[PDB]
């Protein structure tokens, strides 16, 4: 069972027209942190990572401002070839075995798609809700797809279900994604 | 506390 | 919003095996999720994945400093990399909690890390291969895993279930009982 390799990922992306990017390492899977461009912050997955670590969040928009630059001579080498749109996988769980009124978790797993936007929605009893929800950024995949995460806190109940919609520009239609008690 | 090193990519030819 | 969309994609990849002593790094440019130049460590220098790559594999082999640099960067950042993060990533252990219940029986294995894990059932002693069905490994994208495996049984008066899980973070199994309802109970 002991892991007999691992790989470290320093993976970033720049997408136009979009005008959006991230930089990111991943660890057999999960993301160790990720450096939020807007606030030029290194933000570590697990806060305790920073305890042992830290990262010099300047580097990544360097980075990216490269990226940009090449993504910008691909793009017309190419002569203006666009992505092909690739739909997401969802899937829903709950972090934990439900127990009534025990405050748990629902995840909302986005896999397999390509470029890296999508519209995220949860629903409870059919309206939307947003209390409380985060996300990951866009984790990487060796097929050069992308993954994400969001995430929703809730109290069971036998009474509420709740879906998570997801929109992508590769889906013919938005999809839902339910659960229940 | 330890620093996280990242690489950093190369700019293509831009003429 | 149906403009076209363009996507540069950059990944250093760092490869370890038996520690840090095999350590493979790539370096990976992808136009549109398809990859077109590379380094590759075991290599030494770029070389096109596809046509489109061409004109960057040979720009950047003719910048002889840098290409070293990248050459021993399996050593100054995959490596040392791997120093900083190995007490919290490699060394990292979650236990498992276990919960069986109805649904079929459900073992639920949750919270765990690293993934790796053995989960079992036994009826009455005797382990149960047969109608077991399992959702494999989750990545929860919190450095926790989880996993459920279910037993489709006929579950009888008197039958007592067990789930066992086997996983790094503990040295010996972890076990959880489920019973069937007693029908009738005898002194001896």
């Amino acid at each position: 069972m002991i892991k007999e390799e691992h790989v470290i990922i320093q993976a970033e992306f720049y997408l136009n027209p979009d005008q959006s990017g991230e930089f990111m390492f991943d660890f057999d899977g999960d993301e160790i942190f990720h450096v939020d461009m807007a606030k030029k912050e290194t933000v570590w997955r697990l806060e305790e990572f920073g305890r042992f670590a830290s990262f010099e969040a300047q580097g990544a928009l360097a980075n990216i401002a490269v990226d940009k630059a090449n993504l910008e001579i691909m793009t017309k080498r190419s002569n203006y070839t666009p992505i092909t749109n690739v739909p997401p996988e969802v899937t829903v769980l709950t972090n934990s075995p439900v127990e009534l009124r025990e405050p748990n978790v629902l995840i909302c797993f986005i896999d397999k798609f390509t470029p890296p936007v999508v519209n995220v929605t949860w629903l409870r009893n059919g309206k939307p809700v947003t209390t409380g929800v985060s996300e990951t950024v866009f984790l990487p995949r060796e097929d050069h797809l992308f993954r994400k995460f969001h995430y929703l806190p809730f109290l069971p109940s036998t009474e509420d279900v709740y879906d998570c919609r997801v929109e992508h520009w590769g889906l013919d239609e938005p999809l839902l994604k339910h659960w229940e008690f | 506390v330890s620093k996280w090193r990242m690489a950093t990519p190369l700019l293509m030819q831009a003429l | 919003d149906t403009r076209p969309r363009f996507l540069w994609q950059l990944k250093f990849e760092c490869h370890f095996f038996n520690g840090t002593e095999r350590v493979r790094l790539l370096e990976r440019c992808i136009y549109n999720q398809e990859e077109s130049v590379r380094f590759d460590s075991d290599v030494g220098e770029y070389r096109a994945v596809t046509e489109l790559g061409r004109p960057d594999a040979e720009y950047w082999n003719s910048q002889k400093d840098l290409l070293e640099q990248r050459r021993a960067a399996v050593d100054t950042y995959c490596r040392h990399n791997y120093g900083v993060g190995e007490s919290f990533t490699v060394q990292r252990r979650v236990e498992p909690k276990v919960t069986v219940y109805p649904s079929l029986l459900v073992c639920s294995v949750s919270g765990f890390y690293p993934g790796s894990i053995e989960v079992r059932w036994f009826r009455n002693g005797q382990e149960e291969k047969a109608g077991v069905v399992s959702t494999g490994l989750i990545q929860n994208g919190d450095w926790t895993f989880q996993t459920l495996v279910m037993l489709e049984t006929v579950p009888r008066s008197g039958e007592v279930y067990t789930c066992q899980v086997e996983h790094p973070s503990v040295t010996s199994p972890l076990t959880v009982e489920w019973r069937a309802r007693s029908e009738s109970a005898q002194s001896k």
